[PDB]
């Protein structure tokens, strides 16, 4: 199973990396994506463990993972 | 400021077992609108 | 949105046209009302052809949105004076944007449980979705897409 | 109870969060698959089945950010056995050793370590007087839970998923059938051996045994033990290290400047074909001058980096490498009324790829075919889009048929394969022709099922 | 420390050792109690208070009931 | 390397805040305090004019609400410490982020006076602050408290002096403040809103 909070973070990080890899990027032959996303999740909890804002952690996971694809 | 004392034994069924006003409130607030035609 | 309607009018000169969406207007302002909006949609080929008042039948039609906050007795005032109007020949009025449909009729129990302000609040694109709009698109609003998309092109200009 | 100490450990020494150094992030890697196989082995001790563990003592280290290095040793009593009476003092001795690095962490209280070392005891003192007893996971219950479910590391990559990652390359100077051999029966039993800090390094297959002649590759020959492969990454550690940090900032100093030559030049994105090392001195030239190409009319255009001075018909520019500052100036006033000719084709260009592929996803949606290709074919945007409408038009009458083993694509002549999935179309094809074709295929088959029941 | 100690951590106040008398006493009926097969917890100390009620010692139970219940448990 | 030097000094931002509040010096002057302060401000360019994409301040997190409450209780002479506690409750408002119960409690365990109090109220009034109602309600038995000890040191005032209370004064001791939210004559008024079901009593 899965916890309902990481649940609804796991698909709001989907559906916005879903976008940024997709139509932004046009990079389809990308490989072991589940490094990034998880490394997008544990900068999550790391900007979690000082409570900074919800919506702001969310675009500076984006901003690495971003400059992550790019590397 | 003080060190704490030593804890000499412990058993995990102790740990095994706020609530009720909670619990209270959604009763309330089932009674004041939820329940109702 | 408090009131929506679709005119559908006849595809005359711009002057005609523009001479009535500005009467319609003055009548929507002289009653005290606010446009929300008012947007064109072109001349579309509908599937069936109006009659106008000289009984003609018209392939070609114009097709207008137009939001609009008034009072529900100025409303019908302004209802009454597009319904008679010599250039519309079709407009439905949109009664049902503040409460979704199926909420009255449907499961009583589901009946006080929504918010009218959510519904409110927002225009009347948010709230019938066109086939080009969906989430991605407004999920794209607030994801800073302006430092995404410029490698978009990045594989067919080689190609 | 030990959920949220666990969690800020797992959160301290995780090695994801160690980008600067390499050294300490693989040595966290090896750390953490020790913990991992440690409390695997504890798992299987406590479920019933008892197994030699891989390492009786041994000193385990982590690293910590201080926002510096935790080192902890586990040890095991020296009359260790694998009977059911040592079950219980190796459970009260790896919940020594997890409060252990718990406690050199500081992220735990130490009420919560004087409650496990209170448990341990009452485990110690019941063990050898018997008692009778007719709930809440310990440290251990909790630390293969929160290993598991929220900080276990990403798995190993496996061999399908590495063909088509253009990362397993080969000089094809040996054999077909060397290479073959030396993927076949070398990565699938022998991946298990490889090490998880060494799946970021692409595999060429060459000649000599070395770390790299690419920029962040490594190279192994003719069929290998993998205890050779062992000792060879036992050697060289600090090469294939500094390999990947160095293509790691050849990325990054790349990815900089176009982001600088992106925001301050308007432009979309840069484009290279040569090679790098030359590019990189075109790049900082243009940086160096970036206020001359504020200056003329060099904006909003995509920059291609190639060896011949031309421009492309789509609205992109090709730039030599070779280039000095004196000869620069020249070739700006040469190409400075071509520039917003190039704006308009490019402005063109990007509006017709947007009208194309509206129209292509259309065609998908609207008939679900096996797959489109109408970028195959070197031809104009103008028969790109003329196909993608022509298919677009002919979507709603292509509809009662579905089209999900046949691949529509762009051709030069006219091929309709039916026993092959190829349905291959000119730019300027009657699609009325086509929708007569499959009705006269449709008509075929009716008229066969038709005959066949007269016939019977 | 210990009456603090008992009130946030949910600790009983037999169960922390800050040598005292009361948990010198603790140690004492736990170590009896460790011999005669019980855990000294909530389950134990009826046992031992129901084996000295069916044998008379209404007195001694109800000390032991009172020590035990002043103790946290 | 925009957000990675913006957290670089960020890291550094939550460090140094954290030096002097490990210090928690009841002794040290508070003329000494309200100047590190207001030195801090003017070094990350905690203004709200400060442009909101270089923002240092929404990287502190949790250190936020321990700058927010060091600057209590002000100078009441110079009439600056508002300045340090406006700068940071406009920052706040115009972040969003909410207050929590345990910083409000403790932000008017700090306040000396009754005019001191006040003075955080209409500030965080001024900024648009958002808080729990919880944050509402412990905030406004801190100025009925701040009240009470305010006429407890007016009525001990004419006690020392003529040796024996009035009729005033020991009419204070059985009734107390009339007009309050919370009074002492129907304790059932922190039940439903308050998990704990019980009025958090502060002693000194």
């Amino acid at each position: 199973t899965l916890s309902p909070e990481r649940v609804a973070l796991r698909d709001e990080l989907a559906r916005k990396s879903r976008l940024v890899a997709s139509e932004g990027m046009r990079y389809y032959n990308i490989f072991w994506v589940r490094k990034p996303l998880d490394t997008m999740e544990k900068e999550y909890y790391e900007l979690k463990r000082r409570g900074v804002d919800h919506g702001e952690a969310i675009r500076k996971v984006l901003q690495g993972f971003y400059s992550g694809l790019a590397v | 400021a003080m060190e704490h004392p030593a804890i000499w034994l412990w058993y995990p069924w102790r740990m095994n077992p706020h609530m009720p006003q909670r619990r209270a409130l959604k009763n309330v607030h089932g009674a004041v609108f939820n329940d109702l035609t | 949105v408090f009131y929506s309607f679709v005119l559908v009018m006849k595809p005359r000169q711009r002057r005609f046209t523009s001479q009535a969406l500005r009467e319609i207007g003055v009548a929507v302002y002289s009653n005290g009302g606010l446009i929300r909006s008012i947007t064109n949609e072109g001349i579309m080929r509908p599937y069936s052809r109006f009659r106008d008042a000289d009984n003609t039948p018209l392939t070609y039609a114009r097709y207008i949105i137009l939001q609009l906050d008034m009072g529900e007795e100025e409303m019908g005032k302004v209802d009454k004076i597009i319904r008679e109007h010599q250039d519309v020949l079709m407009a439905l009025k949109l009664n049902n944007l503040e409460r979704p449909v199926g909420i009255r009729s449907g499961n009583k129990e589901l009946q006080a449980a929504y918010f009218p302000l959510d519904t409110f609040t927002r225009l009347e694109e948010e709230i019938n979705w066109s086939p080009q709009t969906s989430a991605d698109i407004y999920t794209q609003l607030e994801m800073n897409w302006k430092e995404f998309s410029r490698t978009r092109w990045s594989s067919f200009l080689r190609n | 109870m030990y959920k949220k100490a666990l969690h800020s450990f797992f959160l301290k020494v995780h090695p994801d969060f160690f980008h600067h150094n390499r050294s300490q992030q693989t040595v966290n890697e090896s750390s953490v698959a020790r913990l991992n196989e440690l409390l695997s082995w504890a798992k299987a001790f406590k479920s019933g089945h008892l197994q030699p563990p891989p390492s009786s003592s041994f000193t385990l280290t982590f690293y910590r950010k201080p926002d510096t290095i935790i080192q902890s040793t586990f040890e095991l009593p020296s009359n260790f056995a694998p009977s059911d009476n040592h079950r219980g003092t190796v459970e009260r001795a790896v919940n020594k050793f997890l409060r252990d690095l718990l406690r050199r962490a500081a992220c735990i209280d130490s009420v919560t370590e004087s409650i496990s070392e209170a448990e341990d005891a009452t485990a110690a003192r019941a063990e050898a007087k018997p008692l009778r007893r007719r709930g809440p996971k310990s440290l251990l219950d909790e630390a293969v839970e929160s290993m598991t479910v929220q900080w276990s590391l990403t798995p190993a990559p496996t061999l399908q998923e590495l063909i088509e990652a253009d990362q397993i390359l080969f000089s094809r100077d040996l054999s077909p059938l060397q290479s073959a051999a030396a993927l076949s029966t070398l990565q699938r039993h022998l991946g298990e051996l490889n090490y998880s800090a060494w799946e970021s390094m692409p595999v060429i297959v060459s000649n000599q045994f070395s770390i790299g002649d690419l920029t962040g590759t490594i190279t192994i020959p003719w069929d290998f033990t993998p205890e050779q492969f062992h000792s060879f990454m036992a050697h060289n550690e600090k090469g294939v290290a500094r390999c990947r940090e160095v293509a790691i900032q050849y990325a990054s100093t790349i990815e900089q400047l176009i982001a600088e030559l992106c925001t301050a030049l308007e432009l979309d994105d840069i484009l290279v074909s040569c090679s790098h090392q030359d590019a990189l001195r075109l790049m900082e030239l243009l940086h160096r001058n970036r206020e001359l190409l504020i200056q003329y009319g060099l904006s909003k255009l995509t920059l291609e980096v190639g060896n011949r001075h031309a421009t492309r018909a789509n609205g992109v520019v090709i730039i030599n490498c070779s280039l000095t500052s004196e000869q620069l100036r020249p070739w700006l006033k040469a190409i400075s009324p071509k520039l917003p000719l190039q704006q308009r084709l490019y402005e063109l260009s990007k509006q017709m790829l947007e009208s194309t592929l509206w129209h292509l996803k259309e065609f998908r949606t609207m008939v679900e075919p096996g797959g489109v290709d109408a970028f195959s074919n070197d031809c104009t945007y103008a028969e790109r889009l003329q196909w993608s409408k022509e298919l677009f038009r002919i979507g709603p009458s292509l509809a009662p048929w579905d089209w999900s083993e046949m691949t529509f694509v762009l051709s030069p002549d006219v091929d309709i394969d039916w026993a092959n999935g190829l349905l291959a179309l000119p730019y300027n094809f009657d699609g009325d022709a086509l929708v007569r074709y499959v009705e006269e295929v449709q008509q075929e088959a009716k008229s066969r099922k038709r005959e066949e029941l007269l016939a019977a | 420390r210990a009456e603090e100690l008992s009130a946030k951590y949910n600790v009983p106040m037999a169960y922390i050792d800050d040598s005292s008398e009361a948990s010198n006493a603790s140690k004492s009926l736990a170590l009896v109690m460790e011999d005669v097969g019980l855990e000294f917890t909530e389950d134990g100390l009826t046992v031992v208070i129901s084996a000295l009620s069916r044998q008379g010692y209404g007195t001694i139970g109800r000390a032991i009931f009172d020590f035990a219940s002043a103790m946290g448990l | 390397s925009n957000a990675y030097a913006a957290m670089e000094l960020a890291a550094e931002a939550r460090r140094e805040i954290h030096e002097l509040w490990l210090s928690a010096e009841t002794a040290l002057e508070r003329e000494k305090r309200v100047q590190q302060v207001a030195a801090l401000i003017e070094k990350y360019k905690l203004d709200p004019s400060t442009p909101r994409e270089a923002d240092v301040s929404r990287g502190l997190g949790d250190a936020f609400d321990r700058l927010l409450l060091l600057c209590l209780p002000l100078g009441k002479t110079d009439a600056k410490g508002t300045d340090n506690l406006e700068r940071l409750m406009h920052l706040a408002g115009r972040n969003g982020r909410e207050l929590s119960v345990r910083t409000i409690q403790h932000l008017f365990a700090r306040t000396d006076s009754f005019a001191e109090a006040l003075a955080v109220f209409y500030t965080m009034r001024r900024c648009h602050v958002a808080m729990n109602m919880e944050a509402y309600y412990s905030m406004l038995y801190s100025l009925q408290r701040l009240e009470e000890e305010g006429w407890g040191q007016h009525f001990r005032n004419e006690y020392e002096e003529n040796g024996a209370p009035s009729e005033q004064a020991m009419d204070f001791i059985v009734k107390g403040i009339s007009n309050a939210l919370l009074p002492e004559n129907k304790p059932w008024l922190g039940r439903v809103m308050f998990q704990d079901r019980n009025v958090p009593d502060r002693r000194y």
